[PDB]
DNA sequence: TCCTCTTGTCAGGCCGGAATAACTCCCTATAATGCG
DNA sequence: AGGGAGTTATTCCGGCCTGACAAGAGGA
């Protein structure tokens, strides 16, 4: 995405910038946006919710 | 903005394409509706309640 | 602007500059055709005309608008009003965080002090009241804060 | 914003009004009465005084934030905030 | 002042507004001198307008049927004019090569001739025929087959486009013959100190022969000898100009004889059009007060009618018989309604909506 | 046992023909002639 | 008094082309 940053980068050019670009980095977003379901986390945002 | 991005996917926020416009009360007035009228052009499909 | 159901509004300046960019745009024309003096000189008429009514309409034989009687306002009519400054004088501004209402006695008040509605100070203080509600952490963002005004 | 002070008037000269103005208008049109984005390059008219809606040129080629100084190829409005259309 | 309806009284505040109205009194003189003239002030530009069409009489019909063999006379007069220079015919046979060959269409070339495609083609098979045989004959009796030549070129009739073409490929190779003359004589005169008495003595009749050069060299003057600083592009704007003559081919007198007569040509017809106009200019008024409540102002319309009459004299024909009047009746009240149709709304429509409406 | 790496098929953006709008060249032939 | 023949632009349906998402198996 762009936070903090100009143009996002799609998954191929984020890979190149680490250098690994294949399904594992798709696969590192969809964790963290798996584990950060969880509340206590979301909580703050689970409100801030609209 | 690319934040509200990251909220939709992380939350599901699938966004509705229609804005709001229903016509509330005005402020600070509280009564009892008294009467409904309901002026349909010809040619379009009244509704149940027209 | 496009008012709500079709109708447009414009100022007057966009009639004005119609008017000019027409009558020089055929004056370009005629000058192209090489037509003889008397055309051309009428179109520079027309041409003082117009850059002189879109300046200071009013100076002149008051150039009214299509079919609506009421002389169109100029640039110089723009900028000079009762006095003078229409919005920059009187009157006059209207602000933010006002509020006005009836007054009424209220002998038990001290010399300093002034009975305000509770109303009209939750909807002043508004912002304050954001402020400070979140400041103690009652509520979590500023939509909440809304949400527990209302 | 600067802090200024003096303000100066003077009679304009043909090329300091040359300087000020980014484009000629050339036809009176307005709008296209259909579709009613601006026409080029009449009254109303987007390559010259700017982008009718935040960040997206007319033709709706660019329309993220990550263009901003890009001037659309095929309309030659730049990408930018509307705000611009109030000073041009 | 600024009385009111009756001159009222009241009211002591009529100072502080007569103080806010200030010394510099120009006026005073202004007003003065203008209502001591009796110069009628005509400000509205209707009335002043009026008057100028008022001072053109009316064109009656035998007049306006003189101006109109006048213009044709003009028009004929610069076609036989273009004919007489053996640059004009090259490029007519190469379109119509074009044409033919199938490079170009049938339509783009020709509106039909005076006294079919089989006709066009055989005469201008001829007129290659007669062309070579005519530029090989050229070492006299070179001028009078040329004579000839154009004499059944004449038959012609170009469209309008390519009349305006060709009158402007020689008007721009025209315009480079003077351009390099003038330059020639402008460095000659200037740089050189040439006398300007003798400049016309010895240059005058040819300025394509070296003798007045050669003669001005001899002629021992210190310029003279400083001719040759730069006698190169002198003498290199003469040989270009005698190699446009070669192209030319028949002199320099000629050149100057056909620029003439185009000019005289040009500027009868363009004066009997201006007499048309003028004469006319009443008619396009009257036809004008139909339009006036269409939202747009008075004097556009008639200057609209006024380029439809233009268009109509230009295509005005009165051997058909019958009055200039009708005809010019028709552009002037098309010119006025397409005007008004299409510089009337804010949001301009197209035609075909508003006459839908 | 838990965490990581692999093959494959759908979806969304793009270009070609088509079809409804617009703009210029044909517009013309009894005569009509100052007016706001 | 508006009739039009021809042409180009612009939206729109039909079909091509590259990212992205799913399910399982293997390695530390
Ligand atoms: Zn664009």
């Amino acid at each position: 995405f762009g936070i903090d940053m100009n143009t996002d980068y799609t998954l191929e050019e984020v890979g190149k910038q680490f250098d690994v670009t294949r399904e594992r980095i798709r696969q590192i977003e969809a964790k963290a946006l798996r584990k950060l379901r969880h509340p206590s986390r979301s909580e703050v945002l689970r409100s801030f919710l609209d | 903005t690319p934040e509200e991005k990251l909220l939709r996917a992380i939350f599901g926020e699938k966004a509705s394409d229609v804005k709001d416009s229903s016509l509330r009360v005005p402020n600070g007035v509280s009564g009892t509706v008294i009467d409904v009228q309901v002026f349909t052009r010809d040619g379009v499909e009244k509704d149940k309640r027209a | 602007v496009p008012l709500d159901g079709g109708r447009f509004a414009t100022s007057d300046l966009n009639d004005l500059y119609r008017r000019v960019i027409n009558r020089n745009n055929r004056l370009k024309r005629l000058l192209d055709l090489a037509a003889p003096d008397i055309i051309v000189r009428n179109e520079k008429r027309m041409l003082q005309e117009a850059v002189d009514a879109l300046l200071d309409n009013g100076r002149r034989g008051r150039a009214i608008t299509g079919s609506n009687k009421r002389p169109l306002k100029s640039l110089a009519d723009m900028i000079k009003g009762k006095q003078g400054r229409f919005r920059q004088n009187l009157l006059g501004k209207r602000v933010d965080y006002s509020g006005r209402s009836v007054i009424t006695v209220g002998p038990y008040l001290r010399l300093h002090q002034c009975g305000l509605p509770k109303k009209m100070a939750l909807e002043l203080f508004k912002p304050f009241i954001y402020g400070k509600l979140e400041l103690r952490g009652l509520a979590t963002t500023i939509k909440a804060a809304k949400k527990m005004v209302e | 914003t600067e802090e200024f002070d003096a303000i100066k008037i003077a009679l304009a000269s043909p090329d300091m009004i040359r300087s000020w103005s980014f484009g000629e208008v050339k036809k009176p049109e307005t709008i296209n009465y259909r579709t009613f984005k601006p026409e080029r390059d009449g009254l109303f008219c987007a390559r010259i005084f700017g982008p009718v809606k935040d960040y997206e040129c007319l033709c709706g080629k660019y329309k993220r934030l990550k263009h901003r100084g890009v001037i659309c190829e095929k309309c030659g409005v730049e990408v930018t905030q509307t705000k611009v259309r109030r000073e041009r | 002042i600024q009385v009111m309806e009756e001159a009222p009284d009241a009211d002591d505040l009529m100072l502080a507004e007569n103080t806010a109205d200030e010394d510099a009194a120009e006026a005073a003189a202004q007003v003065l001198s203008s209502v001591e003239s009796e110069i009628g002030r005509t400000t509205d530009p209707v009335r002043m307008y009026m008057r100028e069409m008022g001072t053109v009489e009316l064109l009656t019909r035998e007049g306006e049927i003189d101006i109109a063999k006048r213009i044709e006379d003009g028009i004929n007069q610069v076609q036989c004019s273009v004919a007489e220079y053996p640059e004009a015919i090259t490029y007519l046979l190469e379109q119509y090569d074009r044409v033919e060959a199938e490079e170009a269409r049938l339509s783009d070339l020709i509106t039909g001739f005076v006294d079919d495609p089989e006709l066009a083609r055989e005469k201008f098979a001829e007129l290659r025929a007669q062309y070579v045989v005519t530029r090989d004959t050229i070492k006299a009796t070179a001028q009078e087959e040329i004579l000839k030549l154009s004499e059944v070129f004449k038959q012609f009739r170009l469209v309008p486009k390519q009349f305006d073409y060709l009158v402007n490929s020689m008007r721009v190779m025209m315009d480079r013959v003077r351009t390099q003359e003038r330059l020639i004589m402008k460095l000659c005169v200037e740089q050189c100190k040439m006398p300007k008495k003798n400049f016309i003595t010895l240059f005058t009749g040819n300025e394509t022969s070296d003798t007045w050069f050669n003669a001005a060299i001899a002629m021992n003057k210190p310029w003279s000898e400083k001719l040759h600083d730069v006698s190169e592009e002198v003498h290199r704007a003469l040989q270009k100009l005698q190699q446009i003559e070669e192209e030319t081919g028949l002199t320099i007198e000629q050149v100057k004889d056909i620029n003439r007569r185009m000019s005289i040509g040009e500027a009868k017809a363009r004066r009997a059009k201006k007499e048309m106009v003028e004469a006319n200019l009443r008619l396009v008024i009257s036809i004008a007060k139909k339009y006036t409540n269409r939202g747009l102002q008075f004097l556009d319309l008639i200057q609209e009618g006024n380029i439809g009459l233009m268009k109509a004299v230009d295509k005005f024909e009165y051997r058909r018989g019958y009055k200039f009047s009708t005809y010019a009746t028709w552009w002037i009240r098309q010119a006025i309604t397409r005007s008004i149709a299409d510089q009337a709304r804010t949001i301009r429509i197209p035609v075909h909506m508003i006459e839908t409406i």
